[PDB]
């Protein structure tokens, strides 16, 4: 039995199995919790006549 | 060595390299001396700094380990 | 000799109008399965597949 | 971050009807299932109020 399906080469699929990738939770930002901007469409009438 | 145990001539001509290296030397003797752990120092120190696969045999120590007990299990698979 | 160039023009002419495509990787991927050869044995999945 | 799988067991076949379950079946007849009750989903949730 063991020169059959014991092997070295290992598939994806028990690589999950024996190491899974640990997803990363805790993230931190220290910038502005936004997600909306003003923009400016046309620049302003200046300098004008009146 | 080369016709006999089929050694790879790239390693050959290093070691022909070196031997020519300490005849052009002061002396040939104290040369080699100083210069004799090239080939372990960068092969057999230096060896499987990544590793894939293969196998490892399984041994087992016995007691009392003052008789030098062996007894041999199998193979584990590397990693 | 008659018969046989109507049926094949008519068969290439569905094969090429019917929205149907035919992938057999579908099988393959349901199956799932890791195939080696050094088994003495055949599991049946391996046997469906070949 | 993640780089293995996640979701290939469900992505072979019909995502529209999926369900979590589990059951084994004595000789005699008798079977015993296991269906895990869902909990809550922050992402879910989240991604509704957007």
């Amino acid at each position: 039995p063991i020169v059959q399906v014991s092997a070295d080469v290992e598939n994806k699929k028990t690589a999950q199995l024996l190491h899974a990738d640990t997803p990363r939770l805790v993230t931190w930002d220290a910038g502005l919790c936004t997600s909306f901007k003003i923009v400016p469409i046309v620049p302003a009438q200046v300098p004008q006549d009146v | 060595l080369q016709q006999t145990a089929g050694l790879d001539p790239s390693l050959v001509k290093l070691g022909v390299q070196i031997c020519l290296h300490a005849a052009a030397s002061s002396s040939y003797a104290w040369f080699i001396l100083k210069t004799k752990s090239i080939f372990p120092q960068n092969t057999l120190h230096s060896m499987y700094e990544s590793l894939e696969g293969g196998y490892c045999p399984n041994l087992e120590w016995l007691e009392p380990r003052s008789d030098y007990k062996f007894m041999y299990m199998g193979v584990m698979p590397l990693s | 000799t008659v018969i046989q160039p109507v049926l094949q023009d008519i068969s290439v002419l569905l094969q090429r109008i019917s929205p149907l495509q035919i992938d057999p990787t579908i099988i393959s991927n349901t199956m799932s399965t890791v195939s080696e050869s050094t088994t003495q044995t055949l599991s049946p999945a391996s046997s469906i597949l070949g | 971050d993640l780089s293995d799988m996640l979701l290939e067991p469900l992505l072979s076949g019909d995502p529209r009807m999926t369900q979590l379950a589990i059951q084994y079946q004595q000789y005699n007849g008798r079977t015993f299932n296991i269906i895990p009750e869902m909990p809550g989903s922050v992402i879910a949730d989240c991604v509704q109020l957007t």
